[PDB]
């Protein structure tokens, strides 16, 4: 048997009226501790306050769904209670005056929009936020924060890499979508001045569907031809797929077809005045994949 | 990844232009998602391909450019002029053998509404305060502006040519009002000629009263007086709070109830609750609102002083009634 040990401690924060406020408090111990939230020293009991526990069993989240500012502008306490000991921690919740907000408060330029996705296919949610100190994007799923400690699994986080003067984009990408991912999704922009929440967006996972897209394959691969220095040759390379791939001719690591008129599906390399042996390669690329096949001229 | 690209769903920037207008859409990847020149991804061995789908969920297809109407230049696509058929989603994709990233750019081409010089769906929106200055600019015309040339822009109010008062400056691509009036609400259409094609941008201006230096006004209950209302224990009791709110920013007004010191959230149960901030009247951004406190079933403990509180950045006011 062990006393409670805090693994995650809530942090002070500043919200906005009508927004939401989420405090996280995780603790480990044997037996599993029980978490209790106190507002102004008073255990919370309210329609506006929802206490959602992790499926880990260790830890809980206090959610203030509407913020009223004078009411609930206060100091809150997370108390982890064990069979053998009690440990407590405290935080400050400032609900800022919706009239007065600092210039660089984090704002949601664009939230996540509702999405419906096939089973076992990657579903991605986008968020765009900005502030005078460039914010940090976190994600809450069904009132609980989404944890990707590192990119070990399917639910990866994508971060924009802007150079400045642009909104920041954070994306929640779900690879190999299980059935259990559907529900409310909220993007949170955290900043030193305050934190702001995006409007919720439901993810709906539905029926598996037919394979519409097929990766590119060579229908007519380039054929080897052996014409000697006098002659001229036309080499045809045709690749197909769904979508149809762009097909370009390369010699080694040099691009031979221009980037503005790259043809679709079929590219014919016309060679005049050839004199020396070459290893030309036809590259057929699409959004699904890239493939390359080599024709040798001797 | 080799098997699957990293899709950035759609970009925040949307292009919406009238048909017959030249427009240039550029890859959002270089301008917000990754830090790289276009010609710097090309040097590193990455290729730039464009796809087009008619809708957000519909299938993507390759594009073949002709160079005259639809020309692919650097990291952008040029439409000279756009056609109604050009609407849809244009996916910017950069990839090599192992890397792949893509994002979708929305492009909408439409006709202007019947009898007007703009499409109501495609408008800019700006706010302004009375007695103060407001500058409206013709936005998103960088590609048409020469720093050494005057754009010769015409401005219309309500799709009609009007005579503008000398208080409005009209310098280069901007219209500046030195002192705004409620008369100044409306739709401003900016029209610029470029290469024989007319480009337009339309802004709708909303006008409000200036930011208040005064606190809210308590109508009922009156402050500095105690109004009495007591009822039977069996029937319900309703208490309304009417307040006037000057324009302190387009925002939800701070009007709430308080019983002595409690916030009507502690012992409410299903018995006491607030009225949900009905908005009685408003004009020029000033709102007359009301919130009532209701005791549905009366008890002896409900009796006592109930105080309505009203607050903005300039101050607050409380007034109380008795049950
Ligand atoms: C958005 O709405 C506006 C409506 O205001 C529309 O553009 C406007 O009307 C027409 C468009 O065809 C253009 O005005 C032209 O003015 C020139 C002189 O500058 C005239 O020569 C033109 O008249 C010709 O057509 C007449 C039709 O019967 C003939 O009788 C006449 O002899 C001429 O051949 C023409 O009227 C101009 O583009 C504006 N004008 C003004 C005043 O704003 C626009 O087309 C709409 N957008 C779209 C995408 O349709
Ligand atoms: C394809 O492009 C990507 C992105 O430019 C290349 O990945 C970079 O490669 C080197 C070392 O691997 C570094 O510049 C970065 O650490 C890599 N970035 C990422 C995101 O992987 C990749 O090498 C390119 N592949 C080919 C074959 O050219
Ligand atoms: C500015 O343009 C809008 C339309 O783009 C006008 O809005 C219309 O106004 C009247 C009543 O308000 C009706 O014709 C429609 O119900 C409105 N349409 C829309 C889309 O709101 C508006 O009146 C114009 N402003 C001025 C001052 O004329
Ligand atoms: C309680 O009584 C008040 C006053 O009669 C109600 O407020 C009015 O409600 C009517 C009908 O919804 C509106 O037409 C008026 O504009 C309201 N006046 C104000 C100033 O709010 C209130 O709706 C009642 N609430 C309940 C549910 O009992
Ligand atoms: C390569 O393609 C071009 C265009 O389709 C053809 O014109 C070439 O063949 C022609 O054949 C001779 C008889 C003459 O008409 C001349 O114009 C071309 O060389 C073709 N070259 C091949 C297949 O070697
Ligand atoms: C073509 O490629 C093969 C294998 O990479 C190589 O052995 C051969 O020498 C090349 N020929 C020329 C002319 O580069
Ligand atoms: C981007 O391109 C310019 C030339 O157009 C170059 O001078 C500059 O160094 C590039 N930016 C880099 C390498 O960060
Ligand atoms: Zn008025
Ligand atoms: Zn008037
Ligand atoms: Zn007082």
């Amino acid at each position: 048997e062990t006393p409670p040990r805090f693994t995650r401690t809530p942090v002070d924060q500043t919200g906005v009226s009508g927004g939401v406020a989420s405090f996280i408090c995780q603790a480990t111990g044997d037996p599993r501790p029980k978490i209790v939230w106190n507002k102004k020293g008073k255990k919370v009991s309210n329609q506006r306050f929802e206490v959602i526990e992790f499926d880990d069993g260790s830890g809980s989240v206090l959610r203030i769904q509407p913020l009223r500012t004078p009411r609930d502008e206060a100091i809150y306490e997370c108390v982890a209670s064990n069979n053998v000991g009690e440990i407590s921690v405290s935080t400050r919740l400032t609900v800022l005056r919706e009239d007065q907000i600092p210039r660089g408060f984090p704002t949601i330029d664009m939230g996540p929009q509702l999405k419906v996705v096939e089973r076992t296919r990657t579903a991605t949610m986008l968020c765009a936020a900005s502030g005078n100190p460039d914010p940090e994007i976190t994600w809450f799923k069904d009132f609980l924060p989404v944890d990707t400690s590192n990119n070990n699994g399917r639910i990866k986080q994508l971060r924009s890499e802007s150079i400045g003067g642009t909104p920041i984009r954070g994306a929640l990408q779900i690879e190999q979508s299980e059935e259990s991912d559907q529900g409310k999704y909220e993007c949170v922009a955290t900043n030193s001045a305050g934190t702001r929440y995006s409007a919720p967006a439901n993810l709906y996972v539905r029926e598996l569907r037919e394979v519409r897209r097929v990766p590119p394959r060579f229908s007519i691969p380039p054929t080897n031809h052996e014409i000697m220095p006098g002659g001229s040759v036309n080499i045809t390379c045709v690749a197909v797929g769904s979508p149809m791939p762009y097909v370009k001719w390369m010699l080694g690591a040099e691009d031979l077809t221009p980037e503005d008129d790259m043809p679709i599906g079929r590219n014919v390399l016309e060679l005049n005045d050839v004199r020396q042996s070459a290893n030309y390669t036809c590259v057929a690329m699409s959004t699904l994949g890239v493939i390359e096949a080599i024709a040798q001229i001797t | 990844s080799a098997d699957g690209c990293t899709d950035w769903s759609i970009d925040i920037k949307k292009y919406q232009v009238l048909v017959g207008e030249p427009v240039r859409i550029k890859c959002a990847l270089f301008y917000g998602y990754i830090r790289t020149n276009y010609s710097l991804a090309q040097s590193a061995g990455l290729s730039l391909m464009w796809y087009k789908s008619s809708g957000p969920g519909d299938f993507e297809e390759p594009i073949a450019f002709d160079g005259s109407r639809m020309s692919k230049e650097e990291d952008s696509i040029w439409f000279r002029p756009t056609l109604l058929q050009d609407s849809g989603l244009y996916a910017c994709v950069i990839r090599n053998s192992t890397y792949c990233m893509k994002v979708s750019i929305s492009l909408t081409v439409g006709e202007n509404d019947t009898g007007l010089c703009y499409n109501s769906k495609m408008k800019y929106f700006e706010k302004a305060e009375l007695s103060k200055s407001k500058e409206i600019s013709c936005r998103d015309i960088e590609d048409f502006l020469l720093p050494t040339r005057e754009p010769e822009i015409l401005w219309y109010k309500e799709c009609r040519t009007k005579t503008w008062r000398p208080s409005i400056v009209f310098k280069r691509d901007t219209l500046l009002i030195r002192e705004v009036r409620e008369d100044d609400i409306g739709n401003y259409t900016c029209e610029l000629k470029y290469g024989g094609f007319v480009v337009r941008r339309t802004t709708e201006l909303t006008v409000t009263a200036p930011l208040t230096d005064k606190p809210p006004k308590l109508l009922y209950p009156m402050e500095s007086k105690l109004t009495i209302q007591e009822t039977q224990l069996g029937d319900s009791a309703n208490l309304t709070c009417r307040a006037f709110f000057g324009y302190s920013g387009d925002v939800s007004p701070l009007i709430y109830w308080m019983k002595g010191e409690k916030f009507i959230e502690d012992l409410d149960e299903n018995r006491v609750w607030e009225s949900d901030i009905r908005i009685l009247k408003e004009h020029l951004g000033e709102q007359e609102v009301s919130i009532s406190l209701i005791v549905d079933s009366v008890e002896e403990g409900d009796l006592g002083n109930y105080s309505c509180y009203v607050e903005n950045g300039n101050g607050r006011r409380h007034a109380s009634v008795l049950l």
